[PDB]
């Protein structure tokens, strides 16, 4: 007989829950396909 | 709306989408630099403003009077002329409306698209957007039912939020 029982499986397969805080919430994306991305600033200013 | 749910999650939850980056680069090299796509826009813009509309839903023709007189400044031809001036340039138009009452809304102003951003947010259509002059920000909001932002779109067949603009394809 004890061939003739068989556990039941899960539904799905789960896993660990890993957090998904990322800085990319606060962070600035840009949709940018070209192979970089360039960014300007100014690190000093004029004078008056 | 069911496909709301994945599609805004990846594009990014409430942050402003900022899209074309060649914009305005393609206005001022392509209708103020060539006379081609100066006259085609200009051709389409006052011919569109040109054609009479009419009130059907109402059982019988006939905000007529909303349409004629927009605003202080510009005039019924003024304001199409600027509409589709925005969708044959960047392919989407905007249209503000100011409503201390409660119905049929006093102005219309056309909100130039390039100063302009779309917001998607947690689920479906955008929730707000962005009127972005200088480094100042506006965030009109679309969590209600009257809407205060038209957004007309030209078709794009990649992107979600914005239209393609046949300049872009002319480029």
């Amino acid at each position: 007989g004890g061939y003739l029982v068989d556990p039941q499986t899960s539904e799905t397969i789960r896993g660990v829950l890993r957090s998904t805080a990322s800085l990319r919430q606060i962070a600035s994306v840009v949709n940018v396909e070209a192979t970089s991305f360039d960014v300007l600033v100014d690190k000093t200013d004029m004078g008056s | 709306s069911v496909t709301g749910r994945i599609v805004a999650m990846a594009s990014g939850a409430g942050r402003p989408v900022w899209g074309p980056r060649d914009t305005v680069s393609l206005m001022r090299t392509g209708f103020a630099g060539n006379p081609v796509g100066f006259r085609s826009v200009k051709l389409i813009a006052e011919a569109t403003a040109a054609v009479p509309l009419i009130c059907q839903d109402a059982e019988r023709r006939y905000v007529l009077d909303l349409l004629r007189r927009p605003n202080a400044g510009q005039g019924r031809a003024e304001l199409f002329e600027a509409l589709i001036g925005q969708i044959l340039l960047s392919g989407n138009g905007y249209l503000e409306a100011v409503c201390p009452e409660p119905g049929v809304p006093r102005e219309l102003h056309v909100l130039r698209s390039d100063r302009m951003a779309v917001v998607p947010g947690a689920d479906g259509w955008p929730v707000g957007y962005d009127y972005t002059v200088g480094g100042r920000k506006h965030r009109f909001d679309m969590t209600g039912h009257p809407d205060p932002i038209c957004h007309i779109k030209s078709f794009h067949p990649t992107d979600d939020h914005y239209g393609l603009s046949p300049m872009q394809a002319a480029a």
